[PDB]
C-alpha cells in the first residue's frame, strides 16, 4: 503493497488508478516498444510491436500471476531458434501468454524504464548469427523486374584538314531478372558520321556482345552458369566457348570456419581446461584432448598480449608469452573447390559454334597442409589430362608443381602426344622483407596443342607460336629508412627457333619531404628488353606533391628517343566530393616534331545519374570537347526510380511523398513518386540504412530510421518506411452524470497502442491522436468509456469531451 | 579522412548526502501521562542533517531552508497530525538555536547555527509535540498511533 | 621491278567506358575503319606514269598494328591483353613491343591501269571497304591510386600496295622501316577510379553528454568503426593533429578539447597513434575507438568541450 | 538520497524538447516520484507550457529513472525578446513503514527553469556578463541591466578576502530592468557570481566612482 494515497498534490480525492498504476508497475500489461536482445546482441534495432496482456490460462485461487511478454509469430521466426528440434514456440498463439513451461535455464527481465528485453540462454537451444554469419533464410527477394544502367558519350571533333564533329559511344547491360533466376545482357554499338566539304559519310554499328542469366544455390554454396564467358588462366590460358559451368562462391561461410589460424602445440600431460583472455576477457574455456592438441576453431581479431593459462587435470599451470601474428596460411583442408563446365565453342562471330566439350576441374587439400589438384578437360576429338599438388614446407617456403598429358588428333590425321611439368615457387614473410612471391618454371616441347591451339589450327590452319622453356622470380625489399620497397627483376623468354627478347626491369620507391607535407611518392622505374642487337631502355619519371585542394603533376617518359612531358593542377574541390581535372603537356618526338596538348575537365555527382564535361585539345588534333551522361535505372517493379551505376547489387529505400529527404550511403536524394535506391552495398553484410537526419528539411520530420537487412547480389531488398505526422490536442473529457473520472488512468488505442493520461480536471494532454477514430480510456482493469474524435480537428487546440460507455 | 570530434558538456552535482537515510526518529511517550496532564508536552528529539558539497564558503547563498505541511487548526506554529489524534496533537519544532517557535511556512534566519564541517553541512535541530488546548484540558487524546510527516522545501537559490 | 607506296587513314575516333571497380575488369571494341587514307611514302624503281596495257602483277591488304605495351598518367605500364584476334592473322611473334597482323584480301591481280604510278605524299583518295570488326578487353594492374585518368592511345590504321612484273611475287616489307613512320591516327580514353577500398560510416560522429566530475576522471567511453574492402595487401593509417596539447605527455596523441583538457585516445586499448595490419583474404573487421576522458591534471576547470581531430587511410 | 545533476535548466529556441537522467542514492529501498512546474506567481501551472510526460514513475535501488519535457504553442505566442523562467518542483515517495510515530523526513527541492528563444540566442563561449553597466547613489550601488537575458549575482567585495566569504544578498533581476541595491563603496568590486556551467568567473570591475565595466 500500500502506498501513500494522501500525500498530493490534488483538490479531488479520487485516486483509484494512482495505487493501481503504481502497483502494477511490475509488469504493466499495454503496449509498448521494447528491443529484444538475446544473450548481448540483438535481431532488431527497431522492434516497434511489443505486446503485453494479463494471462488467465493458470488458475489459481488468488490469480496473482506475473503477465510475460505476449509475442507474435514473426519475431520469434526471426530470431533464428531451431524450431525442428524443440517444438515449444509453433503451437503457441498470439491470444495468450507464450509461456516457457518445456524449456529450463532461461529468465525474462522486461524493463519498460531501459527500453529493452534481455534474454539469457545457453547456445545449445539456437543457432548462430552475427554481422558476419548469415542465416540460410532466404531475404528479400520479390518483383525483380528490369535494370537499366547506360554509359554514353556525345562528343565534338576537328582535324588538321578541316573540320567533322559527331560522335556517339552508345554501350549498357540491361536484363530482366525472375526471382532466383537473374538475366543480364550487355549491348555494344556507337554513331559515326564525318562532314568535309567534298564528302559526307557515316556508318551505324549495333550487336549483341553478351546475352547471360544466372542462378545460386545456397545447399551447395555454387552459382550455376548458363551462357557464354571465359574461364580464367589458372593452368590452361583464356579462352571462349558456349554453354553450361558449376563455379564457386564462397561468401556464405564464417571466416573462423573459412580461416583457420595455428594454434598452440604444446604437449604437457592431459585432458586440460584452457584459459586465454585479452583485457580481462576470457575469449576461450573448454576442454581440449589428451595430450596433444590444437585449437583451429579460433580466428578472431586480436591486437595485443594474450595470456594463454591452462588448467591441468591435477592443477598445474604453465604460462608463456604468444604472439599477435599467429600466421594463418592460405591453403584450405578439409574443403574442395571444382569447376564442372560443358557445351560448345565459341569463335569470333556471334553465330560461331564448334565441338561439344565436357570439362572437370577439381581440387582436393589433405590435413598436413598438403594440397592436390586434377583437372579434366574432355571433347569430342581433343583431350588432356592435368594432376598435381601443392604444398607448404615452412621455413623454406612454398612450392607447387604439376603435370599435363595431352593427346591431340587433329582432322588432317596427325597425332600429337605430351606430358608437360611446370613448377610454382614462393617465399614467406622473412625478416628482412626477403619475399619471392613467385617463382615459375614451364617445361615445354614443340608437340604441343593447348584447346585455342587445337581450335585455331583446326580450321584457321596456323603451325606457329612454339614455346620451348623458361623461368621467372618475382623479388621484392623494403628497408626500414628512406620508405623504399627495392623491387629488382628479371624475365627471360625465348621460343623455339625463333629469339629469345629477355627483359629487364628495375624499381625504386622514395618516399619524403622538403618545403612542404609529407605524402610525396616517387616511385621510378626503369625497364629494358634484350634481343640479340637491340636493347631498348625506357624509363618513367614523374614529379607529384599534393596539397589537398591542389597537386602539381608532372609526368616524364621516353619509351625509345621520344622524351614526352606533362604539367598539371587536378584536384577536388572544397566539399571532397567533387572533382575536376587540369594538365597541360608536351610532346617531343623522334621524327623532328615538337607536340603540344591542353586538356581540361570538371564532373558532377548528380543523384539521378552522373554527368561531366571535358576540354581537349592538342597540336594537329583540334576542339574536342565532350560531355558525359552514366547512370541507372530500375523499371517494374515496386516504382521506378533513376539512380548512379551499379556492380549487382542495389536496395530500395522506400520514402514515399516526401521528395528532398537525403540518405546516407551514397547521398541519393528521392523522387516527385516517393521512392529511392542506394547503390554502394555489399553482399552478406550488415546494412545499416540511416537518413541523414541533420540534414532534413523543414517541411518533413522523422519518427524513426534505422531498419536493417541484409541483400545478396542481384535481389532487391524494399524497406518500407512508417514515418508519420501526429497531431497533439488537449481535450477535456466529461462523463454521463458530470463529474471527473479518477485521474491517472491511461489510455489506449483500437490498434493496441498506449499513448499518454487524463490529468486533474478531467483534461488530458495526448498526441499523434488521428481524427475520425472511437478512442478508448481505461481504469479499474477495465474498459470504461469511448468518445468520438471529428475529422475536423487539427493539432494544437482545446476540445470539451463528452463520454459514451461501451 | 573525416572529423573526428565528440561533443561534450558536464554539471555540478549538487546534493544532499545519504548518511541521513534511517531518520525514521519515533515518539515513545505516553498519551495519557504527558498528553492528558497540563504539562502538554513530549520530551524532545534532536536531529542533524547533513548536505555533502565541493565549496562550502556559502551556506544559504547557494540552498535555502525552509518547511511547511499540514497546520493544525487550532494550534498556530504547529501541524497536524493523523491516526487516533485527529488534531489533539501540534508538532512543535525548534530551530537550529533551539530558542524560536517559527511558522510552518516561514524561514529561519540564516547566518547561524549552520555547522560548515569541511564540505558537509551539518544542522542539528530539536522538536516535540505540544498539546492542543481542546483536548488537553477535556483529556479527549485517544491514546495510540500517530504517524507525521512535514514536508521541507528545500529551495536552490 | 618492285614500286610500293603507302596509304595511311586520316581518323580520330571517341570512346568510353564510364566507371569500372578495381576488383572488375573492362572490354573494349576496336572498329576497323574504312576511312580517307594519306600517302607517306614516295619510292619508283620501275615506270614513273602508269600506263596499264601489260598485265603485270598486283595485290591489296591490310595494315594496323599496335604497341604491346604502354604508358598511363603516372607512368604505369598498361599491359594490353589480346582477347580474340578476330578472323584476321597474327605473326611475328618473336615481338614484345608491337602486334604483327596482316589480312590478305586482295591478290594475284592483273593490272591495266593509267595514270601515275609513283605520286607525291600529298594526295588523298576515297575508298569504301568495310570488313571483319575486332573485340578485345584488358589486364588491368591491380595497385592503382584514385581520381581521374586520361589515357592517351598511339596507334596507326592503314597498309600498302604494290606493281611488280610477274605473277608470283611474294614480296614481304620489313617492321623496322614501318615503325620508324610518323604517328597520326588518334586517341582517345578517359577513366576515373573508383576504388577498391571503401570504409563504413564516412561521417565519423562520435557523441557523449553531461555528468559528474568525479566519474568524468579517468573515465571511459567508446565508439566503434568498421572498414571493408576485398583485395589482400598490407593497409595502414594515419591520425592528424589538428588540435594542441597544454601539457606534455609523450607518447599519448592528447587532443586538446579546451578549457586544459586534453583528453587522451584509445586505439583499441592504447595510445599507439597507428598500426599495421595484412589482408590475406576478403571480408572486414571491425575496430572500436574511444578515449580516456582524463584531460585536466587535477586543477579542475570543466566547460563545454568540442575538440576535433582527423584520422585518414594511406593505400599501400 | 536522489541524485540532481542540474544547477539550471537551460531550454532553447531550436530545441522543442530536451531530456534528464535522474537517479537513485539510496541502495536499500526503491522509490517513487512526482513532480509539477510553477510560475512567478507560484502556482501549480498544469496547462502551462513545457510538458513533462512522465508524471510518476518507479524508482529501483541504485538505478535511474528518465523524464521528457514536451513543449505547447504558448511559448511562440509569448515575446522571443526575452526568456520565460519556471519553478519546477521535484516531490519523492517514499515507502510508509508500519511502526508507531515515525517521523518520516519529506524532501521538496526547487531549482530554476531558462527557456532561451532562438531569436537571442547565445554562442558556446559568449560573455555577455561583462556588458553590464553599474552605477553607485550615496550609500548603494544601482545596477543598469541593459541585456535582454535574467542576471544573478552572490557576490561583491573590493579584494577576494571580502569577496566570496564577504555578506551579500542574493539579488536577481529581469530582462531591461533598473533597480538600486544597497552596497558600501568599494575600489575594485570582485563581483563573483555563477555562470552557466555553474562555476564563479570573479569579474574584477575598472569602475569610474559611478560608472563600473569591464575593459
Amino acid at each position: 503493497v500500500e502506498f501513500n494515497t494522501d500525500v498530493l498534490d490534488a483538490a479531488d480525492k479520487k485516486n483509484i488508478d494512482f495505487t493501481r498504476f503504481s502497483e502494477a508497475g511490475y509488469v504493466l500489461p499495454g503496449q509498448y516498444l521494447l528491443d529484444v536482445i538475446v544473450n548481448g546482441q540483438s535481431i532488431s534495432p527497431a522492434s516497434l510491436q511489443i505486446s503485453f496482456v494479463e494471462p488467465q490460462s493458470s488458475g489459481d485461487k488468488a490469480e496473482k500471476k506475473l503477465p510475460q511478454a505476449c509475442l507474435t509469430s514473426d519475431m520469434v521466426r526471426l530470431m533464428g531458434l531451431t524450431a525442428e528440434s524443440l517444438d515449444k514456440v509453433v503451437y503457441w498463439h498470439d491470444g495468450q501468454c507464450a509461456d516457457f513451461h518445456g524449456l529450463p535455464g532461461v529468465d525474462i527481465r522486461p524493463d519498460t524504464g531501459a527500453g529493452v528485453l534481455r534474454i539469457n540462454m545457453p547456445q545449445a537451444r539456437l543457432e548462430y548469427s552475427d554481422a558476419t554469419w548469415l542465416p540460410p533464410s532466404r531475404w528479400d527477394d520479390g518483383i525483380p523486374g528490369l535494370m537499366l544502367d547506360y554509359n554514353l558519350n556525345g562528343t565534338v571533333s576537328r582535324n588538321y584538314q578541316g573540320g567533322d564533329s559527331h560522335q556517339f559511344s552508345y554501350n549498357g547491360t540491361v536484363g530482366g531478372n525472375l526471382g532466383p533466376w537473374r538475366l543480364r545482357a550487355d549491348y555494344q554499338g556507337s554513331q559515326e558520321q564525318s562532314r568535309y566539304n567534298g564528302e559526307k559519310t557515316t556508318n551505324r554499328n549495333f550487336t549483341w556482345s553478351r546475352f547471360y542469366l544466372f542462378r545460386a544455390i545456397p545447399r551447395w554454396r555454387a552459382n550455376l552458369t548458363l551462357g557464354e564467358n571465359n574461364i580464367n588462366s589458372d593452368i590452361f590460358r583464356s579462352w571462349s566457348y558456349t554453354g553450361a559451368s558449376l563455379e564457386s562462391d564462397d561468401r556464405m561461410l564464417p571466416p573462423r570456419l573459412r580461416g583457420y589460424a595455428p594454434q598452440i602445440t604444446g604437449i604437457a600431460e592431459t585432458n586440460a581446461r584452457v584459459v586465454v583472455s585479452q583485457q580481462g576477457r576470457v575469449l576461450y574455456d573448454s576442454m581440449v584432448p589428451a595430450g596433444p592438441f590444437s585449437i583451429q576453431d579460433l580466428d578472431s581479431s586480436v591486437r595485443g598480449r594474450l595470456d594463454v593459462e591452462v588448467i591441468e587435470q591435477n592443477g598445474r599451470k604453465k604460462t608463456f608469452q604468444v604472439d599477435t601474428a599467429s600466421v594463418p596460411y592460405l591453403t584450405r583442408p578439409g574443403q574442395v573447390r571444382y569447376k564442372l563446365v560443358s557445351g560448345r565453342s565459341r569463335g569470333y562471330g556471334h553465330e560461331t559454334e564448334g565441338p561439344v566439350f565436357a570439362t572437370g576441374e577439381a581440387s582436393w587439400g589433405l590435413s598436413n597442409q598438403w594440397s592436390l589438384y586434377g583437372g579434366a578437360v574432355l571433347a569430342g576429338d581433343y583431350n588432356a589430362l592435368a594432376a598435381g599438388a601443392g604444398w607448404d614446407l615452412g621455413v623454406p617456403g612454398t612450392l607447387s608443381a604439376d603435370i599435363t598429358q595431352s593427346v591431340a588428333r587433329i582432322e588432317g590425321e596427325r597425332t600429337f602426344q605430351g606430358k608437360s611439368w611446370r613448377l610454382s615457387y614462393s617465399k614467406r614473410f622473412d625478416n628482412a622483407d626477403a619475399d619471392i612471391t613467385f617463382a615459375g618454371y614451364r617445361f615445354s616441347e614443340r608437340n604441343y596443342m593447348t584447346m585455342e591451339q587445337y581450335l585455331n589450327a583446326r580450321y584457321r590452319n596456323d603451325y606457329s607460336s612454339r614455346e620451348k622453356e623458361m623461368y621467372t622470380v618475382t623479388l621484392n625489399k623494403n628497408v626500414a629508412d628512406w620508405n623504399t620497397s627495392f623491387n629488382l627483376q628479371y624475365s627471360r623468354q625465348t621460343y623455339w627457333d625463333i629469339r629469345k627478347t629477355d627483359y629487364y626491369t628495375v624499381s625504386v620507391n622514395r618516399y619524403f619531404n622538403v618545403f612542404g607535407l609529407q605524402g610525396v611518392a616517387v616511385g621510378l622505374s626503369a625497364s629494358r628488353s634484350k634481343y640479340l642487337g637491340r636493347d631498348n631502355d625506357s624509363a618513367y619519371l614523374r614529379i607529384s606533391v599534393p596539397l589537398g585542394t591542389g597537386t602539381a603533376s608532372y609526368s616524364g617518359s621516353m619509351s625509345n628517343d621520344r622524351y614526352v612531358n606533362m604539367a598539371g593542377y587536378t584536384d577536388t574541390f572544397n566539399d571532397g566530393l567533387d572533382s575536376y581535372s587540369l594538365n597541360a603537356g608536351l610532346n617531343s618526338g623522334g621524327g623532328l616534331t615538337s607536340q603540344r596538348q591542353i586538356n581540361a575537365y570538371y564532373s558532377h555527382r548528380s543523384p539521378l545519374a552522373n554527368l561531366s564535361a571535358n576540354i581537349a585539345s592538342l597540336q594537329k588534333g583540334y576542339t574536342s570537347f565532350g560531355v558525359s551522361a552514366s547512370g541507372g535505372a530500375t523499371i517494374t517493379g515496386k516504382d521506378a526510380a533513376l539512380h548512379a551505376m551499379s556492380g549487382g547489387t542495389r536496395l530500395l529505400v522506400d520514402t514515399d511523398g516526401v521528395g528532398g529527404v537525403p540518405v546516407d550511403g551514397g547521398q541519393v536524394v528521392t523522387n516527385r513518386w516517393g521512392t529511392g535506391v542506394v547503390t554502394d552495398i555489399s553482399s552478406y553484410y550488415r546494412n545499416t540504412t540511416s537518413v541523414d537526419l541533420k540534414r532534413l528539411p523543414d517541411d518533413v520530420e522523422a519518427t524513426r530510421s534505422v531498419v536493417e537487412s541484409a541483400l545478396t547480389e542481384g535481389a532487391i531488398g524494399y524497406r518500407k518506411f512508417s514515418v508519420l505526422k501526429g497531431k497533439r490536442l488537449f481535450a477535456i473529457l466529461r462523463l454521463a452524470d458530470g463529474s471527473q473520472p479518477p485521474f491517472g488512468a491511461s489510455v489506449t488505442s483500437e490498434k493496441g497502442r498506449e499513448l499518454g493520461m487524463v490529468a486533474d480536471e478531467g483534461l488530458a494532454w495526448l498526441s499523434g491522436v488521428t481524427p475520425g477514430e472511437t478512442l478508448s480510456v481505461n481504469w479499474d482493469g477495465k474498459i470504461q468509456c469511448q468518445v468520438n474524435v471529428p475529422e475536423t480537428a487539427i493539432s494544437d487546440q482545446q476540445l470539451l469531451l463528452p463520454c459514451t460507455p461501451q | 579522412s573525416d572529423v573526428a570530434f565528440r561533443g561534450n558538456l558536464l554539471d555540478r552535482p549538487c546534493h544532499v548526502s545519504g548518511d541521513s537515510l534511517n531518520k525514521h526518529v519515533v515518539f515513545k511517550t505516553r498519551a495519557s501521562r504527558d498528553f492528558w496532564y497540563p504539562p502538554g508536552r513530549s520530551p524532545t528529539e534532536s536531529f542533524v542533517i547533513r548536505l555533502e558539497n565541493c565549496h562550502a564558503t556559502a551556506v544559504g547563498k547557494i540552498v535555502t531552508l525552509t518547511f511547511k505541511g499540514t497546520e493544525e487548526a487550532a494550534l498556530p506554529g504547529h501541524l497536524k497530525v493523523t491516526g487516533v489524534n485527529a488534531g489533539r496533537l501540534g508538532i512543535a519544532l525548534l530551530d537550529t538555536d533551539g530558542s524560536s517557535l517559527l511558522k510552518p511556512g516561514t524561514s529561519h534566519n540564516k547566518g547561524q547555527g549552520e555547522k560548515v564541517t569541511g564540505n558537509s553541512l551539518e544542522l542539528p535541530f530539536g522538536a516535540y509535540v505540544v498539546a492542543t488546548p481542546e483536548a488537553l484540558r477535556t483529556k479527549s487524546v485517544v491514546p495510540g498511533d500517530y504517524e507525521a510527516t512535514a514536508t521541507f522545501e528545500l529551495t536552490y537559490r | 621491278w618492285n614500286n610500293i607506296v603507302f596509304y595511311s587513314l586520316g581518323d580520330v575516333n571517341s570512346y568510353q567506358g564510364g566507371n569500372v571497380v578495381i576488383t572488375q575488369r573492362p572490354q573494349f571494341i576496336t572498329s576497323w575503319r574504312p576511312g580517307i587514307a594519306t600517302v607517306t611514302w614516295n619510292q619508283c624503281n620501275g615506270p614513273g606514269f602508269a600506263d596499264g596495257f601489260w598485265a603485270y602483277y598486283r595485290e591489296y591488304i591490310a595494315w594496323v598494328v599496335f604497341p604491346k605495351k604502354v604508358m598511363t598518367q603516372n607512368g604505369y605500364p598498361l599491359f594490353i591483353e589480346v582477347h580474340n584476334k578476330g578472323s584476321w592473322s597474327e605473326e611475328n611473334t618473336g615481338d614484345n613491343d608491337s602486334y604483327f597482323f596482316l589480312k590478305g584480301y586482295k591478290w594475284d591481280e592483273r593490272a591495266f591501269d593509267a595514270g601515275n604510278l609513283c605520286q607525291k605524299p600529298g594526295e588523298t583518295t576515297r575508298l569504301t571497304e568495310k570488313f571483319d570488326d575486332i573485340i578485345f578487353k584488358v589486364a588491368l594492374p591491380a595497385d592503382l591510386p584514385l581520381g581521374d585518368y586520361s589515357v592517351k592511345i598511339p596507334y596507326t590504321s592503314g597498309m600498302q600496295r604494290h606493281f611488280a612484273s610477274y605473277l608470283g611475287a611474294r614480296f614481304k616489307i620489313p617492321y623496322n622501316v614501318a615503325k620508324t613512320l610518323p604517328r597520326e591516327n588518334e586517341m582517345l580514353f578517359l577513366f576515373k577510379n573508383i576504388g577498391g577500398c571503401r570504409p563504413s560510416a564516412q561521417s565519423l560522429e562520435i557523441k557523449h553528454g553531461d555528468l559528474s566530475i568525479n566519474s568524468a576522471n579517468n573515465h571511459y567511453a567508446a565508439q566503434t568503426l568498421s572498414v571493408s574492402c576485398d583485395v589482400p595487401a598490407n593497409i595502414r593509417f594515419m591520425l592528424l593533429r589538428n588540435t594542441t596539447p597544454t601539457y606534455s605527455h609523450g607518447k599519448k596523441f592528447s587532443v586538446g578539447l579546451g578549457h586544459g583538457w586534453d583528453s587522451i585516445v584509445s586505439v583499441n586499448g592504447v595510445d599507439t597513434g597507428e598500426t599495421t595490419m595484412r589482408w590475406y583474404k576478403a571480408g572486414t573487421q571491425n575496430l572500436t575507438i574511444g578515449s580516456r576522458l582524463y584531460g585536466e591534471s587535477s586543477k579542475i576547470q570543466p566547460g563545454v568541450l568540442s575538440g576535433s581531430a582527423t584520422l585518414l587511410m594511406i593505400l599501400p | 538520497a536522489v541524485s540532481l545533476d542540474r544547477t539550471r535548466a537551460v531550454f532553447d529556441g531550436s530545441e522543442k524538447s530536451m531530456t534528464l537522467d535522474i537517479s537513485n542514492d539510496n541502495k536499500q529501498l526503491p522509490y517513487l516520484a512526482q513532480a509539477w512546474i510553477e510560475n512567478e506567481n507560484q502556482e501549480k501551472i498544469i496547462t502551462g507550457p513545457v510538458i513533462a510526460t512522465p508524471p510518476v514513475q518507479r524508482l529501483e535501488p541504485g538505478a535511474k529513472s528518465m523524464v521528457r519535457l514536451s513543449t505547447t504553442p504558448d511559448i511562440s505566442k509569448l515575446p522571443q525578446d526575452r526568456e520565460s523562467l519556471f519553478y519546477f518542483n521535484l516531490r519523492e515517495i517514499p515507502p510508509r513503514s508500519e511502526k508507531a510515530n515515525v517521523l518520516q523526513i519529506a524532501l521538496q527541492t526547487k531549482i530554476k527553469l531558462f527557456y532561451r528563444p532562438a531569436a537571442i540566442k547565445t554562442r558556446p563561449n559568449e560573455v555577455w556578463q561583462d556588458q553590464l553597466i553599474l552605477n553607485k547613489v550615496s550609500g548603494g550601488y544601482r545596477i543598469e541591466n541593459p541585456t535582454p537575458y535574467y542576471v544573478t549575482v552572490i557576490g561583491l567585495g573590493g579584494s577576494e578576502k571580502q569577496a566570496e566569504e564577504g555578506e551579500f544578498e542574493t539579488v536577481m533581476l529581469s530582462p531591461r530592468s533598473e533597480q538600486t541595491v544597497k552596497s558600501a563603496n568599494y575600489n575594485t568590486p570582485y563581483l563573483s557570481y555563477i555562470n552557466d556551467y555553474g562555476g564563479r568567473p570573479v569579474l574584477s570591475f575598472i569602475c569610474n566612482g559611478s560608472r563600473c565595466s569591464v575593459k
